[PDB]
């Protein structure tokens, strides 16, 4: 309910409720809903692959209820470049790291 | 003698950013005057070639004929003839380029596999691969690259591209490079690329290193912090 | 998280009809339907080639573009627990699913 | 007007476990009462040759004769000659075919390979890749077990040697099997079973199933304070 | 793990059982090559229990203990008659067995 | 997946024929009596001339590849209770498994 702070870079989505209890007073409880969805197998620099395994997993829930993340969304897009030989001229071409997000 | 009917590959239209198309004479006697010229369908004649080389090592000549044509009439599928004329055939030999109509055009499945744990054992060599599978009938060209300098293709090999078991027409190949076990082991991160009609932007690319192939142990630890916030 | 749910029936002489909403995208275009037994989603039929071995040439799949419509119709049923069905886009099954559906062949 | 001749490969004479050869007779004219036979190096006489082919399109007779002769003998060195007398070759031409002898012999490494991880997500069909390297002749031969049965020729796809630029003399090949994604779920133990000349045992194989590539451990630890 | 205490000799025992006739051949090959015969020992055909007609054997081969405990793997080849390749061959290692083990560590000031 | 459900009445002096699919060729065809305290499947006999200890002499096998039909026939029930019987073959007995079948023996 109120979790505006689903942000799907860093996962979060930590929402509240209300227990409308077993009709006592109002003994009632107040939650924080926590899901993280740790992607653990992705890169540190999101957008290279070259940066080594991101081991650490940080989570603050004060800049998760608006940066560097770790997934990949499906209304945005990632790009790269890459170079290649084909013998002596050298050009770089564009690649997508996120298909079926930002195909052409 | 031998003439060949050798179109432009796709990764030389492309990347060449020219397109021509050339064929190209051997198994022949060591002689001159060999009247190897490009045609249309209509009979009519194609810019001539240049840059006649020298014979090869083993007495045998070598020679080709280029002709330039533009994207679309190579997408046109117009029937080019390549006539080869000389003294030793009494009959011009004709070599026929066009491209048939009637293939489906499917997008290329480009795979990386690294070596296996096992091949890590006799420490001498990693042996790492890329397969391209389910692609349209047309046959492209791959490039690999280490660290971001693209590689040479004297030391990763690929393969000709064969039927698939169950597809109707798609294809499959493969390409495979084996390197320095110590190479792999100290990072040094590969990459395959190609370039397929299929691919929105023509050119695909997968990348490769310890880190990816089957991590073994983590120690992924998830501080969630000022939980309260 | 939508729930299209369609209650088509079907004998082995009835033929089902699925409606998907197709994104245009044309990148993959498929049915899945959810293992029960191993808690995943299985495939079916996909953009690419590739069909099931018991349901091989029972099944087949038409584009709309002009109504921008993905249909999957089943020409014969053969009483299977016609499980959950979900239409999706896009190489990772699980992750593209847009929506899912389940009937019944028996009535 | 020729007559060749083609020797039983070792991929096709491990398997059958029976040694035959045959001469082709390509551009013969087509017609009947001709000469075939197959001499030893001592001229002895082989089993009798049968299943003559019919009239062809460009009116050439292939009089081929199968005869089957033991395996130990191929191996010593032995040489055949396929005799032929045609109505259009009255002149009798002796053939020759024998065991080579002389390649040096080197033996495999195999190696399989499992499917993607990002092929087990789009649950179409998966793959699984037999590679065998550093071998000498090139002859080798490939198949496929599943659960002690043989696949069919047509489910695994083999490629014809082809020689590492870096290994003189040795070549390379990979045998591809196409399989469902939920056999691979499902615990399925897929063997690449490989026969070559100069393994030390006529025959190698190696396994692999789902659970090979889980990793050994994890160290989850959620510190939170 | 019980032997796996002293440090002292590891022994892997290839056992065959259900198999007719009373012929077998069991050798023991590491990284693709064999092993002299005196270092694994093999039994005699004895008859199984439950099956008249169906015999056993065993076979056991001594490694020091550090080798599998650096996970280096060991091959047991089998050549009889009734098998379908008339060679089949199974492997093992440090690894074979080993779950996977999630260290869990919770913390919270 | 397949529950090609087959029963029969069931006493002493009846015999019960099971059909089950030839797999073909020779690949350790069983036939497997769930068990309901462990909640898994358990032999009661194989390819080879295991037989339970119960079943001894009650159980016989006919494989007819002209028919490619396997018939597990039991010449004399009493109070085994027909739970389910499955029809297998492979060396796994869980994975190959097909016929999931239940009878009842009293009526
Ligand atoms: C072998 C290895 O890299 N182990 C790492 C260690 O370097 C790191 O300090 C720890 C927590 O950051 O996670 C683990
Ligand atoms: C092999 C490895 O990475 N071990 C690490 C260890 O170094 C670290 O102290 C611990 C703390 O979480 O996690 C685990
Ligand atoms: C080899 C390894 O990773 N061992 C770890 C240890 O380092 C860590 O401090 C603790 C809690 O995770 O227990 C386990």
């Amino acid at each position: 309910r109120i979790v505006l702070v689903d942000n799907k870079c860093k996962c979060a989505r930590i929402t509240s409720r209300i227990i409308r209890s077993s009709e006592d007073p109002n003994e009632d409880i107040v939650e924080r809903n926590i899901r993280i969805i740790v992607p653990l197998n992705n890169r540190e620099n999101i957008s290279d692959p070259t940066s080594p395994l991101r081991t650490r997993f940080v989570y603050h829930l004060s800049d998760l209820c608006k940066e560097t993340c770790y997934t990949y969304d499906r209304n945005k897009c990632y790009t790269a470049v890459v170079p290649l030989v084909y013998g002596g001229e050298t050009k770089m071409v564009e690649t997508a790291l996120t298909p079926d997000a930002c195909y052409p | 003698i031998r003439v060949f009917a050798i179109p432009p590959s796709f990764a030389s239209i492309f990347l060449t950013k020219s397109t021509k198309l050339t064929c190209l004479v051997t198994d022949l006697t060591t002689y001159d005057s060999v009247t190897i010229s490009w045609t249309r369908q209509n009979g009519e004649a194609v810019k001539t070639h240049t840059n006649i080389s020298e014979s090869h090592p083993n007495a045998t000549f070598s020679a080709v004929g280029e002709a330039s044509i533009c994207e679309d009439d190579w997408n046109s599928g117009e029937r080019f003839t390549c006539t080869v004329t000389h003294t030793d055939l009494p009959s011009p030999l004709k070599q026929t380029i066009s491209r048939p109509k009637g293939v489906a055009l499917h997008r290329p499945d480009v795979y990386l596999l690294p070596p296996a744990r096992e091949q890590l054992n006799l420490r001498e060599s990693a042996t790492i691969t890329c397969l391209v599978t389910g692609f349209s009938p047309a046959d492209v060209f791959v490039q690999w690259m280490q660290r971001g300098q693209p590689l040479s293709p004297e030391k990763y090999v690929t393969s000709a591209p064969m039927p698939e078991p169950q597809a109707p027409g798609r294809y499959f190949a493969h390409s495979i490079l084996t390197v320095s076990e110590e190479e792999w082991n100290t990072g040094e991160t590969y990459t395959c690329v190609v370039a397929h009609e299929a691919l929105p932007n023509r050119v695909t690319e997968r990348t490769v290193d310890k880190s990816t192939g089957k991590p073994t142990l983590y120690n992924v630890s998830l501080v969630m912090s000022d939980t309260a916030g | 998280r939508i729930l299209p749910e369609v209650k088509v029936e079907g004998e082995l002489g009835g033929s089902v009809t699925i409606k998907c909403p197709l994104p245009e995208m044309h990148v993959r275009i498929y049915l899945c339907r959810e293992m029960a037994g191993s808690g995943t989603c299985g495939t079916v039929v996909s953009t690419t080639n590739f069909i099931k071995a018991e349901y091989k040439g029972r099944v087949t799949l038409k584009q709309y573009p002009r109504k921008n419509l993905f249909l999957v119709e089943v020409t014969q049923l053969t009483e299977s627990d016609s499980g959950v069905y979900a239409c999706g886009a896009g190489m990772n099954t699980d992750r593209g699913k847009t929506q899912k559906v389940t009937l019944n062949v028996h009535s």
